[PDB]
RNA sequence: AUAAGAAUAUGAUGUUGGUUCAGAUUAAGCGCUAAAUAAGGACAUGACACAUGCGAAUCAUACGUUUAUUAUUGAUAAGAUAAUAAAUAUGUGGUGUAAACGUGAGUAAUUUUAUUAGGAAUUAAUGAACUAUAGAAUAAGCUAAAUACUUAAUAUAUAAAAAGGAUAUAUAAUAUAUUUAUCUAUAGUCAAGCCAAUAAUGGUUUAGGUAGUAGGUUUAUUAAGAGUUAAACCUAGCCAACGAUCCAUAAUCGAUAAUGAAAGUUAGAACGAUCACGUUGACUCUGAAAUAUAGUCAAUAUCUAUAAGAUACAGCAGUGAGGAAUAUUGGACAAUGAUCGAAAGAUUGAUCCAGUUACUUAUUAGGAU
RNA sequence: GAGCGUUAAUCAUAAUGGUUUAAAGGAUCCGUAGAAUGAAUUAUAUAUUAUAAUUUAGAGUUAAUAAAAUUAAUUAAAGAAUU
RNA sequence: GGAUUAAAACUAGAGUAGCGAAACGGAUUCGAUACCCGUGUAGUUCUAGUAGUAAACUAUGAAUACAAUUAUUUAUAUAUAUAUAUAUAAAUAAUAAAUGAAAAUGAAAGUAUUCCACCUGAAGAGUACGUUAGCAAUAAUGAAACUCAAAACAAUAGACGG
RNA sequence: ACAUAUUAUUAUCUUAUUAUUUAUAUAAUAUUUUUUAAUAAAUUUAUUAAUUUAUAUUUAUUUAUAUCAGAAAU
């Protein structure tokens, strides 16, 4: 018998799916939004470079 | 993984669900340039209270269970402590029965000796009446009684000789038979080994298959097993 | 891998044995002496007391307030409205000060340090503040007004939100567009809590210690284990001559410094890592995290405004004191950073430089004849 | 040598030691712990260790045979001399 | 940790011839709190205890493996043409080797292994203080400061010796 | 001996503050609630001040426990 209130087995290792990690962390913009603004264009360029990296 | 140690249970039954386990680890002492064993006692959780003092157990790290308890019993590697408890209980019953039997065999022997001390008749005197009545023809009722004191219904010269037999005599004959067997076994094997042809035949006669193709030790054991199967089984 | 001895006993000899010397070094002081330059350091002592000036501000594109001009209105000029250009940070607001800097008092470890390819309770509806993506941003009240605060609405058992401002254009205050902010969710990044094992000074002429003490069960509390804290009920344990308990002393350590052939020994100033503290003690608030250099009360000292007041230089410079002994009441935000701001920019005793001082190191301090 | 000296300190400079007679064998033995040490063969293992089986050279038990009359405790006696 | 532990000493009760701390006398002597003599108390003896100390010495802890000889005893065994002879151990003596400052050790103080106790200049000091134990005397444990460059052992050659 | 200073402790005494926990109010505020005046608008309704009613949030006093600190003892 293992101690009462304790887990008999060790917690399961968490294996990372890089495809899922990429999908949740650096997801692509869902729509091709209209970046007519100067600040919108800069933000779009920075986001694209960050996602590529 | 969780840190596991091997140790001997050194205390049990003093705390509820807690035992003390002695863990010895190997360390190097730079000062004396020697690899030493370092010892430490662990307070260990025993959920099932199965372990006993003397057991060899494996303890595994757990969550904090008390101020000083951080390990639990994970397996009983050897259960010498549990065996000790079982053998002690059995001994009390086993010894009581034997002592009762021996006490009854001592009182019985005492009664027989007391009974014999109540019979004034003595072996010498009784054997002097069975040898005078057998040489004179008189048959006083004492003889009939003597035929009950000893069970010797018939009074002949070959009945007093069987009333006075000493165990030593039997031992002397058993010893001669024992010596004969040993001497015969040795001479038989000694001769067999001297004659390889008679040896090969000997093995085949006793049921060996191609004894010729055998080693000295692999075959002398067969010869020894056969010589001792021809002087101890037939007798 | 790199390992040297010497002087001193004795009448003389051999040996035992201590003492001292030859080497290197310093957070050094002192005596005598002293040229320039470059670089590295500089109160180890009283966590003693401190005159004076500085070290934390910033935002006017949150709200409010105040001018001037022009136009319209006001049949006489007091005001109103809009545009434009300024002013206001002694009004309400936001963000910033849990860091950095300094110090080593406490701390010998239920707490601190170091280490491990350690662990679970199998750690919160925590983001602190950036990144990627998606969605949302509603109605009242209170204040003079608001991106203040309060109460509601709707948003992953379901719970739990918000905020507008600036600039254009079109409308008749509204709508779009741009720009900068607000809120929520998911992941990442950064970053937190808890536990184990091992090691960490001297004294037993401190030998017995312990009574929540050791363990079990349950509730409360927490994101979370556990006599961690509080309550209840049980068992009689737990630690200790391989040194318990107690006392004294001390911030700890390194790929740092010193030394040695090396194992080691010493230091812990300088560089870096960690911990603790900001005159002393306890407590509370906010918060993911604070017994916070905050707040509350008390203690000690000082001060002026005499108030249920303010201050506490272990931030920089500096002064008195103590001591053998440790420096400028300097310059600059040019560089690297940090904070505020949409930006323009503002602030920065962080920092960068210089000053003082042979404290250390290095170079130079004239060759041929 | 822009230092030199001196004081205060740190490291190094002999245990690749000793205890009849020079500092140092505990009066003696018994025996607990020892994180002290300790036989043989073979087979495994994760290996100078562990486990299992097997073995008798250390250490013990019993008996047989021979030998010895001491050392403890207790009780019962003797002797020369002395006053 | 435990047990035993000379002599002296102590507690209680018996004993007390001889011996004999002390005490009191006689001598010796310049003096004689001595050496010598007398009278001689405690003690020396026994029983029941306390105490755990000695030059308690081989000034040498215990165990195991091992190494060259002789001599002398002892023990066991063997043999005989019966009284010796031959073996194997132990003890002791003198040695080789080895070790050692040497004196010497000699089966250890040799060659090795294992475990325990103990030492780190002299003096202060086995003292002071504390503690523990004891009826007590005491026993165990056991420092530091100050001071010094000493201090000690074996051996050598002398000098000296009632 | 002892006179001092420092620290620690407590079956003791006093105790700021705070936390937790009691009891109380003709306590305050908001809402609800029962009525009542005054006032106002319109021609019943609203507002204000009271009373009744519960609810939540506070406040004052109060009970108990713990607690900085000081006193006494050791
Ligand atoms: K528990
Ligand atoms: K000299
Ligand atoms: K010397
Ligand atoms: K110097
Ligand atoms: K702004
Ligand atoms: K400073
Ligand atoms: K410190
Ligand atoms: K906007
Ligand atoms: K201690
Ligand atoms: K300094
Ligand atoms: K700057
Ligand atoms: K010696
Ligand atoms: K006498
Ligand atoms: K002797
Ligand atoms: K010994
Ligand atoms: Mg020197
Ligand atoms: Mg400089
Ligand atoms: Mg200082
Ligand atoms: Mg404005
Ligand atoms: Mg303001
Ligand atoms: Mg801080
Ligand atoms: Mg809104
Ligand atoms: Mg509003
Ligand atoms: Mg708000
Ligand atoms: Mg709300
Ligand atoms: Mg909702
Ligand atoms: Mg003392
Ligand atoms: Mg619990
Ligand atoms: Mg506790
Ligand atoms: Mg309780
Ligand atoms: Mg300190
Ligand atoms: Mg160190
Ligand atoms: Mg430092
Ligand atoms: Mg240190
Ligand atoms: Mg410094
Ligand atoms: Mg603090
Ligand atoms: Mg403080
Ligand atoms: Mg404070
Ligand atoms: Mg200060
Ligand atoms: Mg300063
Ligand atoms: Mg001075
Ligand atoms: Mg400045
Ligand atoms: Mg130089
Ligand atoms: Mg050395
Ligand atoms: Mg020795
Ligand atoms: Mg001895
Ligand atoms: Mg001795
Ligand atoms: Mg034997
Ligand atoms: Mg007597
Ligand atoms: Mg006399
Ligand atoms: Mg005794
Ligand atoms: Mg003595
Ligand atoms: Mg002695
Ligand atoms: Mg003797
Ligand atoms: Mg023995
Ligand atoms: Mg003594
Ligand atoms: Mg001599
Ligand atoms: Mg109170
Ligand atoms: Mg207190």
């Amino acid at each position: 018998k293992h101690p009462k209130g304790s887990h008999r087995l060790s917690p399961k290792v968490n294996f990372i799916d890089v495809d899922n990690l990429i999908a949740k962390t650096v997801a692509e913009p869902q729509s091709i939004k209209s970046s007519n603004g100067s600040a919108q264009k800069v933000r779009l360029q920075k986001a694209e470079l960050r996602r590529k990296f | 993984a969780r840190q596991n140690f091997l140790g001997l249970v050194v205390s049990q039954g003093k705390m509820q669900k807690t035992v003390k386990v002695r863990v010895e680890t190997k360390v190097f002492n730079k000062k004396i340039n020697k690899e030493l064993f370092h010892r430490r006692d662990y307070l260990v959780h025993d959920e099932g209270e199965i372990s006993r003092e003397g057991d060899l157990v494996r303890i595994e790290a757990t969550r904090p269970l008390s101020k000083r308890k951080f390990f639990a019993i994970a397996e009983i590697i050897r259960n010498k402590g549990q065996q000790f408890a079982l053998y002690e209980s059995e001994a009390q019953l086993s010894v009581a029965k034997e002592e009762a039997q021996k006490a009854k065999e001592f009182l019985d022997k005492r009664s027989v000796r007391e009974n014999k001390l109540n019979e004034k008749t003595t072996l010498l005197r009784d054997i002097r009446t069975i040898q005078d009545a057998l040489s004179s023809g008189s048959t006083p009722k004492e003889l009939l009684e003597i035929k009950q004191r000893y069970g010797i219904q018939d009074f002949s010269q070959e009945t007093v000789r069987q009333l006075l037999q000493l165990d030593i005599s039997g031992l002397e004959v058993n010893l001669e038979k024992q010596r004969s067997l040993i001497d015969r076994i040795q001479t038989r094997l000694s001769e067999l080994l001297s004659n390889d042809l008679k040896c090969d035949q000997f093995l085949k006669d006793h049921g060996v298959e191609d004894p010729l193709t055998l080693k000295k030790n692999i075959k002398k054991n067969l010869l020894r097993k056969h010589v001792m199967m021809d002087m101890q089984q037939p007798s």
